[PDB]
Formats: structure tokens, C-alpha cells, sequence
């Protein structure tokens, strides 16, 4: 929830009061009786606690920074998975006696030079949630460096797929792409279903990009497409405009046609709002309130 | 037959607490008179008999 590790290190080593140890431009802010809100209050206190602030401030202590810089690194390598949550009690019971036996001069400041680049140069863990190459870019950068280039009929339309296809799996963080066995795969959601065999879809469509069939032609793709293709090309259809595949080849048929298909959806989903908030609203039995509902939609 | 009266009382299982303050009460443990010698390095002496 949080963006930074070291401001939960500021907030489970530092004192929530006030204390001139640490932060003296606030507890001299106080002494002196020169505050917005609540100005006169400090006289009101008594001699206890008047001079165990009002010495500690003209003069303050000299603390040990060790305890705190570690759990600005500690809680750094736990926000990026690199230990597990059950087991930082043991690695700050582990890096305290590190920085403890070697201490110097050099390592106090080697540990402060560690505690700003896991701030402002952890900005790449900012980054590539966004342009996700994670497992996104550079992980099917591999796999178009894998597909041939010479496609005997279409070589345009070919090169403009995949074009389409980078695309995807860039405007989208979620999804990524990954080597498990000999082929890569692609999910469009962590936790997510509709999983394409990538290597078993490209292999279906080559030899297929240059068609032109004709437009009364439904049932014979049984034998000639197979379904992980035929929903590829349903996650490719969003981010497909009519410049792509112009008209006349069987991806005309399909793409187009796939865009229409969620053309239907991405409306009726709103008729299908409106039906579920009439049935509450005159009186409808609830069993009977879907059955009816979806065969006007299907 | 006549009486002379003779009295005690009996107040065991405690102490006797003589309170370091000034109103003599429990208002705190950092007491009312004993803090003014916080940062008093004053050996004061008492002759409690």
C-alpha cells in the first residue's frame, strides 16, 4: 500500500512524541512557546518535564543511526519478495551483527548510500509495472526472434499481426508471456484464465495468411483452425483496428467479425444491467429473473 | 466500682506510610516536593528519630 520501505523504517524506530534527540526542530519549536496551535503549553508543565526537554534540547544526545538505517534496507528486500515475510526477524538479527563486526566509518555512510537508491533509483520497480517487460517485451522478443519471416502468401498482413500483437501484451500490465517446455504461452491476467499455446497458434496460421475466401464458408475451419487460435484472435480483436487485415482475406472474416461478436457484449451488458434492476423494481421472482433474460441475449 | 480508662488500638498487616509531598496525597510517583531537586546535587541529611 505503501510507496517507500524507509518511511515504515521512520515509523517503526522513531519515537511518536516529540524528542529533541532526533527531531530538535520541533521540540525547540515548542520551548520557546512559538506554535500555531496550542502556543502556551509548555509553561504549564512542571519541573519534570521542563528539564528533561529543555536540557535535552540546548544540548542534545548523539544516537546510534545502526538500529534504523538496516530496517530502511530490511524492509526493501522484503517489499520486493527477495526474503520471505517470515523470516526478517532473522536477517536483521543477521545484518545487525554484520554491520556491528566490520563497522567503520565507511560502512555507517556505505549504508546510507543504500538507503536512497532503494528510494529514488527503485523507480525501475515503478517502471516496468508499466511498461511490464517483466515477462511482456523482452520475454517475446525471443519469440519474434523465433517465427520466420518468409510467409509465402501475405507477407504484409503478416508483419502487421504481430505489429498488433506487441501491442497487446504492452498497453496491458497484467498480462505477460513466459518459456515453460519448449513453447511460450500467453495470459492475459495474473491469476487469469484463457491461456494460448502460442507456439501450437502461429504454427496454425502460417501457411493460412493469404486466403481470400469467400464470405459463405462457416463450418470447415474444424479441421483447418483450432480454438486457442480461434481465441487469440479474440484477444488481439480489441486492439485490432480496420487498417489491419483490410477486407476480403478469411482474417476479414474472422478479426472483424471477432470485433463485432464483442460488439454485441460490450452493449447488451448494459441492456442486461437494466433487466436485472426491473425485476426488484415491479416485482419479479428472482429464479425466473435470469432464465429468460439470457436467451434474449444469446 | 469506679473505672480509670486505658486505650490502644490495633492496626496490623501494614505499614506506616508518611507521604514524601506537600498535601501529603497520591497525586503522583515523581512527587510534589521532591522534584525540586531533580538537579540538585544537595546532600541533604535527616536526622529521623
Amino acid at each position: 500500500q505503501q510507496v517507500d520501505p524507509a518511511m515504515l523504517a521512520a515509523l517503526q524506530s522513531q519515537p511518536s512524541g516529540v524528542t529533541p534527540s532526533d527531531d530538535w526542530a520541533a521540540a525547540m519549536d515548542r520551548i520557546l512557546a512559538l506554535t500555531t496551535r496550542n502556543p502556551e503549553a509548555f509553561r504549564q508543565q512542571p519541573q519534570a518535564n521542563r528539564f528533561s526537554a529543555i536540557l535535552e534540547a540546548v544540548v542534545p544526545s548523539r544516537t546510534n543511526p545502526t538500529h534504523e538505517k538496516v530496517l530502511a534496507i530490511v524492509n526493501a528486500l522484503t517489499e520486493s519478495k527477495a526474503i520471505r515475510k517470515d523470516e526478517a526477524g532473522l536477517i536483521y538479527n543477521a545484518l545487525l551483527e554484520r554491520v556491528a563486526r566490520y563497522n567503520s566509518t565507511n560502512v555507517q555512510a556505505n549504508l546510507d548510500r543504500l538507503t536512497t537508491d532503494v528510494r529514488e533509483a527503485v523507480a525501475q520497480r515503478e517502471r516496468f509495472m508499466h511498461d511490464t517487460n517483466l515477462g511482456s517485451q523482452v520475454a517475446l522478443n525471443a519469440f519474434l526472434s523465433t517465427l520466420p519471416a518468409n510467409v509465402p502468401r501475405g507477407q504484409e498482413d503478416y508483419v502487421s499481426f504481430i505489429s498488433a500483437l506487441r501491442l497487446l501484451v504492452a498497453e496491458v500490465p497484467q498480462s505477460e508471456v513466459y518459456q515453460s517446455g519448449p513453447d511460450y504461452f500467453f495470459q492475459t491476467s495474473r491469476q487469469g484464465l484463457q491461456t494460448v499455446n502460442l507456439t501450437q497458434a502461429f504454427k496454425n496460421l502460417q501457411g493460412m495468411w493469404g486466403v481470400r475466401a469467400p464470405v459463405g464458408d462457416r463450418a470447415t475451419i474444424s479441421s483447418l483452425l483450432t480454438p486457442n487460435t480461434r481465441l487469440l484472435l479474440l484477444l488481439i480483436a480489441p486492439f485490432t483496428n480496420s487498417s489491419t487485415i483490410s477486407r476480403d482475406s478469411y482474417l476479414g472474416h474472422l478479426i472483424t467479425l471477432y470485433r463485432e461478436a464483442i460488439g454485441q457484449t460490450q452493449v447488451d451488458e448494459q441492456t442486461f444491467q437494466e433487466i436485472t434492476s426491473v425485476s426488484r423494481a415491479l416485482g419479479q421472482q428472482d429464479t425466473g429473473s435470469l432464465e429468460a433474460t439470457l436467451n434474449f441475449l444469446l | 466500682v469506679p473505672s480509670l480508662t486505658q486505650k490502644k488500638f490495633l492496626c496490623d498487616r501494614t505499614m506506616w506510610r508518611i507521604p514524601f509531598s506537600s498535601n501529603f496525597m497520591s497525586m503522583g510517583a515523581l512527587t510534589d516536593l521532591g522534584q525540586n531537586m531533580l538537579y540538585a546535587n544537595s546532600a541533604h541529611a535527616l536526622d529521623m528519630t
